């Protein structure tokens, strides 16, 4: 089945999340950069040549932890102890409502680790856009789930901040700003 | 020097291992010397070859050439699923069950498997029955129910041992696959036959003196 | 070695929103030559042969010089920030 | 357990298991890592199947140190906690974690200091990260070939 | 090998309890079906020259180092062949430049 790119998705998916969209177009990007020349979209690097970049595998990690931290949403039944995150989500929920939580929600992987390994072996550049592109198609699936009611509050939430949390740490691996060298518990600090 | 394994006395070795009352273990030379009784078939050569060849140590694993680790079960003969590479093995266990029903799959079998499949050339280049690999197996390990095939026929038919697990094994901290593969371990080391710490055997001509009739000290050589 | 590997860049910490100083130089000049004697403490310096240096116990060892780029960066409270730049003539 | 030590100019003593040397740098499906090491997931043969079962047993086995992010699939968390372990300067892993600002000299130090400091004579830069692990996987690769006999 | 369809991890096995279930740690079971049920095994035959030296048997006639004897190659029927012994059982293998590899490899 032919693919085909689609920056509609980015731009609602920057609409839901409020960021703008070059934020989420340069995931993987966003190494040696301020976070305003991120949001303002400047000095973006070209899109991959070769399918030895960085950026695909780092595109791939991300749409990786949201499929990861997902599949713990929905499989909360089998965990002795679940991950902080989805506890935090549904400590409200009885036992029979967590498994339920597994029969509601749907699987979102698709196909999507076989369609990325042949667009990396084919076209680097539109491996990283699909990459991206499923990422936010996967966040706007579930935040576009209308029944049932009673999860549709649990998914809402969790897409947010599972998209934030990836958005966060993209803008964690970026340049530092001006902030005090003190805190870290020592006389040097060294670069 | 020789400086083979086995027969290690390079250097200092040896020397030390006297001196420093190194404990068997941890010799590295061990050699005995055996001389067979009944000083009339002592003399010939022969004779003292096949009898080194029972004393040799044969353990379970040189008589293998193929073991595998099977999370299978035989509960009676139901149907039950097997590995598929090795799923043929039915009808020669119908065969065993019909010809063997002193014995039965006893109720406390284990969902774990072992399927051995027996070296043909060595057990026939050493003269060991297949008959005393079962029994010596079934004798010391009842903890473990064995299972043997038809083997005298001919080539092309692999001799087949399976090996199931019984609850009595498992009952010890560790899980069901390492008490598993312990097993395998512990059977896969026993010993069909000979003498425990006995890697090789040989035979060798010694001089050595004896008294004739008449009084006179001879010293013999076809001993 | 002087120039590519030995770049130096640490911070250290001790008029009271200075919080930090940002200590960045690196070397561009290094040269090596040839070894030299002073005769009579205020001499010129002169080629050191290798006999003498074998006979008086002296150290066959040429002079090196350097020269080097400094930027002392100072970090304030509140992110204010002054660089300060020095051109370091060649010394040895 | 496959432990990966480097020892350079900052790096000193750290024992790492390799699959998070692997996926710190990206790729952390553990199937591409695996595909690095043995060049081929779906190929036959003797070799790739030692490769595999030795590679799964080496991922499953628990490590003393880096067990927090040893199930980690967040690049910046496994980064941010080997810059915690190995940088110098860091005493109080707790009060810097506020500031993001901080975490992100953290992060960004720890991923310059890798790239200068992990198999250099690829590169040293951050495009050069992928190769790097190819190569890393073709060591290992040859390691666990002496190890066949 | 068995990964995760959503998150390519490794799952373990979990021999429980009459069948083989593959756990992921983010939950994923994929169960098992016949060829899943083989745990280990460990073959009995001293012979690796199949795998081992077959990329060392390809090139060899090629390898100057190598060395020849005087033999008529059946394919091109070169009068000089390239002699390989492989192993413990010290396996002689006859190679040439043409491909003819002499029953054996
Ligand atoms: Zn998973
Ligand atoms: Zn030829």
């Amino acid at each position: 089945e032919p693919w085909t790119f689609d920056y509609g998705k980015i731009i609602k998916t920057a609409k839901i999340l409020d960021i703008s969209p070059a934020v989420i177009e340069a995931i993987g990007a966003m190494e040696g950069r301020s976070y305003a020349d991120i949001r303002e979209g400047q000095g973006a690097p070209p899109p991959p040549t070769s399918m030895d970049d960085p950026r695909l595998m780092a595109v791939d990690s991300a749409v990786r932890i949201f499929l990861y931290n997902y599949n713990c949403l929905r499989h909360v039944s089998t965990f002795n102890k679940p991950p902080i995150h989805v506890e935090r989500l549904v400590k409200h929920l009885s036992y029979e409502e967590k498994e339920d939580l597994e029969k509601v929600l749907p699987n979102v992987v698709n196909e999507y680790h076989t369609t990325f390994k042949h667009l990396r072996v084919t076209d680097p550049a539109s491996a990283l856009l699909y990459s991206i592109e499923f990422l936010c198609i996967s966040f706007l699936t579930l935040y576009e789930i209308k029944e049932p009611s009673w999860v549709v509050n649990i998914v809402r939430e969790f897409a947010l901040t599972e998209l934030n949390t990836i958005i966060q740490s993209e803008k964690l691996l970026s340049k530092p700003g001006a902030f005090n060298f003190m805190i870290f518990g020592e006389d040097f600090v060294c670069s | 020097r020789s400086v083979a394994g086995g027969t290690n006395k390079s250097g200092i070795v040896r020397p030390q291992e006297i001196f420093s009352a190194k404990p068997v273990e941890a010799e590295q030379s061990s050699e005995m010397l055996l001389r067979l009784k009944n000083p009339e078939v002592e003399t010939n050569k022969t004779y003292a070859q096949e009898i080194a060849n029972s004393i040799e140590l044969i353990t379970f694993e040189r008589l293998i050439l193929q073991w595998h680790l099977l999370y299978e079960t035989y509960s009676s003969t139901k149907k039950n699923v097997m590995y598929p590479d090795f799923a043929s093995d039915v009808e020669w266990m119908t065969d065993f069950l019909e010809n063997h029903p002193l014995l039965q799959p006893p109720e406390d079998i284990a969902n774990w498997c072992i399927r051995l499949e027996l070296n043909k050339t060595t057990m026939i280049l050493k003269s060991i029955s297949l008959e005393s690999i079962i029994n010596s197996l079934r004798a010391k390990h009842p903890n473990t129910y064995i299972m043997h095939s038809v083997e005298n026929t001919a080539s092309g038919i692999p001799i087949i041992i399976r090996i199931y697990l019984r609850e009595s094994a498992f009952r010890r901290m560790a899980t069901d696959e390492k008490i598993a593969v312990n097993v395998v371990d512990k059977l896969l080391n026993s010993t069909i036959r000979g003498i425990p710490g006995i890697k090789n055997a040989n035979v060798v001509k010694l001089m050595r003196h004896r008294v004739d009739a008449q009084g006179k000290l001879v010293r013999l050589d076809n001993i | 070695i002087v120039k590519q590997m030995f770049n130096v860049d640490i911070t250290y910490k001790d008029d009271k929103l200075r919080e930090s100083v940002q200590i960045q130089f690196n070397f561009t000049d290094v040269n090596i030559e040839r070894p030299q004697h002073r005769n009579y403490s205020q001499g010129n310096k002169i080629n050191l042969l290798p006999n003498k240096a074998r006979l008086c116990g002296l150290s066959y060892s040429g002079p090196v010089n350097l020269a080097a780029e400094v930027i002392l960066t100072a970090h304030y409270s509140n992110g204010r920030q002054e660089v300060k730049r020095a051109s370091i003539p060649p010394f040895q | 357990a496959i432990t990966i030590e480097i020892n350079s100019t900052k790096f000193s003593k750290l024992r790492i298991p390799w699959y998070l040397i692997f996926r710190m740098f990206g790729m952390t499906g553990d199937d591409s890592i695996i595909e690095q090491v043995v060049f081929d997931l779906e190929s036959n043969s003797l070799v790739n199947t030692f490769m595999i079962e030795i590679l799964e047993k080496s991922i499953h086995v628990l490590d003393p140190i880096f067990q927090p992010v040893q199930h980690e699939l967040n690049r910046e968390k496994i980064i941010q906690f080997l810059s915690e372990k190995v940088s110098k300067f860091v005493s109080n892993p707790s009060a810097y974690k506020s500031d993001e600002n901080a975490v992100q000299y953290l992060n960004e130090r720890q991923l310059t200091i890798l790239d200068k400091i992990l198999l250099p004579h690829m590169g040293q830069t951050a495009d050069t990260r992928v190769r790097k692990l190819r190569f890393l996987g073709l060591l290992i690769h040859k390691i666990l070939l002496v190890i066949m006999n | 090998m068995k990964i995760c369809k959503a998150c390519s991890s490794c799952m373990v096995r979990t021999y429980v309890d009459g069948n083989i279930i593959f756990r992921c740690s983010c939950g994923e079971s994929v169960q098992g079906d016949s060829q899943n049920l083989l745990v280990s095994s460990k073959v009995y035959h001293t012979g690796e020259m199949e795998d081992k030296y077959k990329i060392f048997i390809k090139n060899a006639p090629f390898d100057p180092t190598n060395c020849q004897i005087k033999k008529d190659c059946p394919n091109c029927h070169l009068d000089y062949l390239t002699q390989i012994c492989i192993g413990s059982q010290k396996i002689i293998i006859l190679v040439c430049r043409c491909g003819y590899m002499s029953n054996r490899g």
